[PDB]
Parts: structure tokens; sequence; C-alpha cells
């Protein structure tokens, strides 16, 4: 199973 | 609830054959070498294990319990093994013949159990061999591998799934698998079958981050169609698709980018299908695309602005391919202020026998503001230049007698003076130290006449007259049609302060008087009577703050040219909580108000003719500290039936989640028999708990979800 | 009457001067408070200034939506409302922070044989709706003065 979430700059 | 279920939860304090030992262990004997019995309990930053028998190495922090329970510290997961181990300097806890669950003690809802399951604390993942999934006492689903996050850290892998009973697509199922990419984009692709259409939908969501801005894109195909290939035999293939862009951002506080961009197959696409972008609600779908430069005293930006429209009443839309904008600003030129616009522009339509233009406007305004605590007046005076070059006439001039010209110039003087004052009084008969406001505007604008009816209008929509449009300088919203201008606006607001100077309260009402009728030589306007000058515009408008969880809010428009109020609309909220509210609203647009400023047939049609009467009621209520109910219902008042009803239950608990939405909405018309059609939407939703940082109470979503969706009128 | 001219003036005498913050200066909101509070005589001050002193405005996230407000028998949209909602606050030297917001709504009536028309329409709306958010955000600069007092009685 996976998780979603915000993305966000490395 | 998120305290009910951390009351569930552990929580960690800041030496010793023998028991008590310092991470802690604790038994009724030790033997030490290493050590190896009875009541063997163990407690850490992020663990307790108990059980009959245990070892350690105190070197390394290495770990065996044999026959034990365990749970989480400050997070909620427990469970049991045959032999549970700690490895790696406690990032591995691993688990012999184990099982997990975040349920709390003694409430078994649901558990995963495998051959071996290993919990990594540095990947914030539960890894299963011979995984059996278990609601209550009876295995669900088995795998030769399962993962679930037991954190934060986004991971690839399939989401729970959904599904749905629709009307239109009878049973729906979504299997979402998530790919994250990287830290600054990810994708999401989720096979959507239908029963009815026996094929599966592929939705394909891609997000991003850059300099440049945020975006989505989404892309939905469908290989063939059983329902719309007997609808539509005629066509190559039964395809349906929709592509989807948006972005936006703004790179080096100077450079703009936005994307608004929608297509579809074919007319018909939302009306069949439910999505989460575009709507059965909406005429067209919108293809924009923009870049802006922008800085203190400038800004330029050119834009195309495309649409797909689908009813078949009309073919003919109109683009901007492209639009140019211009901007220049200079304050302090002596005792004025001055800026100029400019705008380029190409007109470009979907028939090939279309008129066709390039335009050019510029509009040069000098202004001077004056101003005292008590009052202002603001002067202003523009040119409102303009040159087409118009291209593809034969066809129009051949149907019409007022014929459309290759080259037109058009040039304007505008003049506008705009006055305000205010006034304040104590009051004694609300309550102590509140202060009562009133504030009279009035304005003067002149606009000399130009015929423009040599002109096509490409762009030019006539603008809406609410309590702050009276003020406006314009009757449309382009640059095709500009109205002349000899009018006063005057209006008058007050308000109410309390002693803490704060607003709970104002009331609007305006009219513009007209001394000359406002005329631009193609005006052809439909009203109920031959009224052209006096006071034949009114506006108003109030807004009650009645405590920080009521409010009220009202608007009403009337036109002495329509013999009635034009539209109207007004809306009382309670508000407590973001799961506790309650909002009444209406809305009115009258039959002479769709006649006046909507296409001709909408007088005609019995689907749009009547205008709107709508009442419309919203609630979220929680129910113990576990249920969520969510309601909306809207009627059309002047049909007696119902437009939009919509029902959401969550139930909510420590270990999972469960939500049942219900919707029944307007979906289109049927032409053999003048009704309206409508679909029912049965969708179940279902959700883990207790495994990441969500133990939200699912309100907000479900008001959100149907056809006329919630705003906080407060 | 009762009634009197406006004697304090709408911005505070505390606040006449001051520093305006946002992550895009250059934005349409920014433009309008700039409008609004130079039309009310206040001076700016650049965000890099060597003033401790002064009291500073920052302009934080603005939201925009637009919804079907009303439908046609066919459930087509008859009207969109749009909604802006600014969140805003005002830090004062030596103080406490007080968040304040503005919140706009219009409504139009859609047209699909005169999309770009009304697609123009729209964007003419929304430039309004940022001068109404800017003076909401000045029209509540009193009720931060008498807080400020409030707290320090």
């Amino acid at each position: 199973c996976g998780l979603k979430g915000p993305l966000y700059f490395p | 609830l998120a305290s009910q279920c951390m009351l569930g939860v552990p929580s960690y304090r800041p030496t010793i054959v023998f028991v008590d030992i310092m991470s802690r262990l604790q038994a009724d004997e030790v033997q030490l070498h290493t050590v190896d019995l009875g009541n063997v309990h163990y407690d850490d930053n992020q663990v307790i294990l108990k059980g009959p028998k245990g070892w350690a190495n105190l070197n390394t922090k290495d770990t065996n319990v044999w026959e034990g329970d365990y749970q989480m510290v400050g997070r909620q997961g427990r469970g049991k093994a045959d032999l549970m181990k700690q490895r790696g300097e406690n990032r591995y806890t691993i688990l012999d013949n184990g099982s997990f669950t975040s349920c709390l003690p003694g409430s078994d809802t649901w558990s995963v159990v495998g051959s071996e399951i290993i919990h990594d604390r540095e990947e914030q993942v539960a890894e299963i061999w011979n995984a059996r999934f278990k609601v209550g006492p009876v295995p669900i689903f088995y795998s030769p591998y399962l993962q679930l996050p037991v954190g934060d850290k986004r991971r690839s892998g399939f989401l729970i799934p959904n599904a749905k009973y629709t009307t239109t697509n009878y049973f729906e199922f979504y299997l979402p698998y998530y790919w994250n990419i990287a830290p600054n984009m990810d994708a999401t692709i989720t096979p959507h079958y239908m029963h009815r259409r026996g094929n599966i939908m592929w939705e394909n969501e891609f997000r991003y981050l850059s300099q440049a801005g945020a975006g989505l894109m989404e892309l939905d195909y469908l290989p063939s169609d059983k329902v719309y290939e007997d609808e539509h035999p005629n066509d190559d293939s039964s395809r349906r698709w929709l592509f989807y862009w948006n972005h936006s951002g703004v790179m080096d506080q100077v450079w703009r980018f936005n994307v608004d961009y929608t297509k579809v197959s074919d007319p018909s696409y939302f009306n069949d299908f439910d999505n989460k972008y575009g709507s059965s609600t909406d005429g067209y779908a919108t293809q924009k695309f923009s870049v802006g430069y922008a800085v203190q005293n400038f800004n330029a930006t050119v834009s195309t602005k495309q649409f797909q429209v689908f009813s078949e009443q009309n073919t003919s839309s109109y683009s901007a391919e492209p639009q140019l904008d211009v901007n220049y600003y200079q304050n302090d030129v002596g005792p004025f202020d001055t800026r100029i616009y400019g705008q380029a522009v190409h007109f470009v339509n979907t028939r090939d026998d279309m008129p066709e233009a390039t335009r050019v406007h510029l509009e040069p305004t000098i202004n001077l503001p004056l101003s005292n605590n008590w009052g202002s007046i603001n002067t202003e005076a523009k040119l409102l230049a303009t040159h087409y070059q118009q291209t593809n006439l034969d066809w129009y001039n051949s149907r019409n007698t007022t014929k459309l010209d290759e080259s037109v110039n058009r040039v304007m003087p505008q003049f506008k003076v705009d006055g305000k004052m205010v006034f304040e009084r104590d009051m004694e008969m609300l309550a102590p130290g509140y202060t009562q406001t009133l504030e009279p505007r009035a304005q003067y604008l002149y606009v000399p006449y130009r015929d423009q009816s040599d002109i096509y209008n490409y762009d030019s929509s006539l603008l809406q007259s609410d309590y702050s449009g009276l003020f406006r300088d314009r009757t449309y919203g382009g640059l095709d049609r500009i109205a002349s201008a000899n009018q006063v606006t005057t209006g008058v607001t007050s308000r109410i302060y309390d002693d803490a100077a704060v607003e709970r309260f104002n009331i609007s009402v305006g009219q513009i008087y007209y001394f000359t009728e406002s005329r631009t030589g193609d005006d052809n306007i439909t009203w109920e009577n031959d009224d052209k000058t006096g006071s034949l515009v009114w506006a108003g408008d109030t807004y009650w703050r009645i405590s920080e969880r009521w409010g009220l809010r009202g608007g009403i428009q009337y036109d002495t040219r329509l013999d009635n109020v034009a539209t109207s609309n007004s809306s009382i909220e309670y508000r407590r909580d973001e799961d506790r509210l309650v909002q009444l609203n209406y809305r009115y647009a009258s039959p002479e108000y769709i006649q006046a400023t909507l296409p001709k047939y909408y007088s005609t049609a019995e689907q749009y003719k009547n205008g709107i009467s709508q009442v419309g009621a919203v609630a979220s209520w929680p129910i113990a500290d576990r249920w969520s109910i969510v309601g909306a219902y809207y009627y059309d008042t002047n049909a007696n039936k119902q437009a939009d009803s919509m029902l959401g239950v969550q139930y909510s608990s420590c270990c999972y989640a469960i939500r049942v939405g219900y919707e029944r909405k307007l979906n289109g018309w049927d032409n053999d028999k003048q009704h309206a059609v409508y679909d029912n939407a049965i969708g179940f939703n279902i959700e883990l708990r207790g495994l990441s940082s969500n133990y939200g109470l699912g309100t907000q979503e479900m008001l959100r979800s149907n056809i006329l969706p919630y705003q906080n009128t407060l | 009457c009762g009634w009197h001219l406006r004697d304090t003036t709408q911005v505070p005498s505390t606040m006449k001067v001051m520093i305006l913050d946002s992550g895009d200066p250059n934005g349409p909101l920014s433009r309008a408070v700039r409008n609004q509070l130079r039309l009310n005589g206040v001076e700016l001050l650049d965000k890099e200034t060597t003033r401790k002193d002064v009291p500073s405005l920052r302009l934080g996230k603005v939201s925009i939506a637009k919804d079907t407000a009303s439908v046609f028998r066919n459930g087509q949209t008859a009207e969109y409302q749009m909604i802006m909602t600014v969140n805003a606050t005002v830090l004062i030297p030596g103080r406490d922070i007080y968040p304040i917001s503005a919140k706009v709504f219009r409504s139009f009536f859609d047209n699909p044989q005169m999309a770009l028309a009304k697609d123009n329409e729209q964007d003419m709306i929304v430039k309004e709706m940022y001068d109404r958010a800017a003076e909401q955000l000045i029209r509540k600069l009193p009720s931060i003065r008498a807080a400020d007092i409030r707290s320090d009685e």
C-alpha cells in the first residue's frame, strides 16, 4: 500500500 | 476523538542471577553474563514489550522476546508475536508469526497477520510476508507481500479503493496506484471500472512543484464505450477522454505563469462522468494560457483564450489568439497620478465563415485625488482610442442590413468625478460605546456617443449592476461595446461599530440616474419598458455579523426597465466549528432579467424561461463524538421541484473510518417529453486510522461534493 | 441631527508610517493595498528599511473560488458565485501580532455562446474584488489600535 501527501522542494 | 484515541496510547522518564534494569527492562528473574524470566516487561522511546521469556545483548542493544505482546509508545499501534525481536540498534522491530493493528487495547476491529512482519522505524513502514488482513475474526484478503505505511512519509503503491453505484454507470470501482516520483512531483494512476459501459477508464493524475509555480495535469481515457456507441453509432470509435492542466505561480517576484486548460472528447463527457475538475453544470470547457511580467510601476501579459462549447444550439465560438495587455503607472506627476492601459488582440472563430479581426486599444488616464479626514473627491479623464481591422466579412454582410466595415477607428473622451463623505454618531440606544457611521457617495460620469454597429461583438457581455457595480465606468465587460454615459450615481452606506471598534453591521442603498439614453448603436435590447432616462437602476446590499457564530447577508437589484426585481439573494448562517453549521440561502433572478440579458431562445425554452427562485439549506453536525452528518437540499420554488440534494454520513473511529455519501442532481433534459433528467449516486469510502496524522471528522469534504457546493458566509 | 463629520482619520495616527510586506509584491492585491494605503495618506517604507519603531502590514494567503450558485431546470449553471478571501496580519513593535482578514462575494450569470465575453467579465469582476478586499483590510485597522490600547490598559 502507498501513501499520498503534499509536494515540497528537495 | 483525537483525545479519546491518545487516551489509549502509552507515553514515555528522562543500573540493576537477580527486578528493574536500565531503555528499561523488568522481570521476576534475570541471569546476567548478555541477559536472560517471568513477568518480562521492556520499555523505550517507541515500544513496550511484554512476555514470559526474554533475552538481550547490552553492547549492541539487540533483543529477543518469546510468546509476547507489544504496544507502540506515543503512536497508536499494537499486536502479538510467537518470537518478537529488536535489530539494527532499535531501527527494526521484527515479528515471527506476528500481528499488527492500530486499534486501541481489546477493541479488535481489524488486524494484519503474517508469517513475518518487520516494522522499520527509519523508513516508516511495516512489511509483511504471507500477509492475511482480518476484519474481526475473518480474513478478508491475502498476499505474498504487503506493506503498511506506519507514519507520514510518502510511498509508492496502491491506495485504499472506493466504490459507488450511479444510475448513469451502475456499479463503479476505483483502484488508485500512487507513484512517489520525487519530493516535488508525483502521479496517481487509477483504473475506473464502470459496469454499464463494460470497460475500464484509465485516469492519470500528475502533480508538480517548480521555480515557475505548482500545477496539476489529468488525462482520463476510455478506449471504447458501449453506451455512447449505441447513441452515436456513426463515428470511427467510441473513445471517451478528458485532458486537464492547471498551473499557477510567480517566479523571481516578476514572471507570472498561469494555465487553466480543459479539453474533452465530446459535448456529453461531463453528463456521463462525474469528475474532479469539470461538472454536469458547465456548458463549455475553458482553454487558457498566460505569461506575464510585472513590476511596481509596469506590467505586460500575453495570453490565449479558447473555449470548447458543448451545446448544438449555436456552434460559433470566438477565441483571443493571442491577446496582449499592458499597464504603466506614474504617481505624483505634479499633483496628478497617471496610468496607461494598452491592449492588442486577434479574434478567431471555430466556424470558417464568421468575421475575424485584429484590435488595438490605447487608454491614457490622468486623475486628481483630493482628501480630508471626513471626505474625498476624485476626478479622472481618459481617451478610449481603438482601431479594428476586420476580415472574412462576405458571409455576414450578405445576411444583415447593417454591414461590418474592413477598418474602424473609435475615439472617445471619458470624464468622471467621484465624491465621498463620512459622518459619525455616538449611540446610547443599542449599547454604551457603540458608534454609527454614514457614508454618502455621488459620482458623475460622461462618455459621448459613437455608433459601434460596424464592429462585430467578439468580447462584450452586458455587466450586472450590484451595489459596487453602480459606480463602474462600463456597461459591458470587453471593448467591442462601450455605451454612452451621462449619469449621476448616488448611494449611501451606514455601518455600526461596537465598543471594540469592530464593524457589526452595514447596509448600502443606491441608484443610477440617466440624463440621456445609454447607447451603443447596436443596442437591440428586449426590455419590458420604453424607459430611457431617470432613476432606472437600483441596487442594495447588507451584512450583519450578528455574533462570532451568526451572520446574515442580502443583496437586491431592481431595474425599472424590467418593471421587476432583476436579481436578489440572501443567506443566514450559524457556524460554531468546522463540523457544526447551518446555512439557509435564497437566490432569485426574474423571467424579465433572463429575457433581457441572455440568448433569445432562453425566453422560449421552458428549462431557462422561468428564471431562478431557488431555496437552499445546508447543514453539518456531529452526532455523539464519532458520527458526522452533512446534508444539503436545493429547491426550485417556481417548478416546485428539487435542483440538488446531498446527504453524507461518516462514522469515525480511532482504528478506521467509513463514509457513505448520497447525491441526487439535475443532469439534463428529455427533448421527447419536456421534463428534467436526474442522476442518483451512492458512494462508499473506507479508511484505516491511527497509522498517520489524520483524525479529521470529514465534514468540509462532504459539503463541497455536490453541484451547488458550500461557501462559508460568516 | 446628533451626527457630525468624521474627526479621526480612517487609518490610526500610529499607523500613518508603516511597512508593507507580501510574498508577491507586484501582484493585484499588493497593488490594491498600495493604492488604498496611499489614498489614506499613509507613507510606505521598504521591507529592508533601518526603521524598527514603525508597524508593518503583511499580506498572507489569497484564495479565489468560482462555484455554481444557481442552476437552470436542466441542471446547467445559471449563476456563478465568486468568493475572494484574504488573510493578513499587523505586527506592532514591542507588542503581539494582530491577524485580520477580508472576504468578498460577487456573482454573475453564465452565457455559453458568449464564453470569451464572460471570461473578460470574470477578469473585470476579480479586479474589483481585490479593491474591496483592500478596503476591508483598511477598515479593520482602527480595531487593531483599539486592541493595542486595550492590551496596554
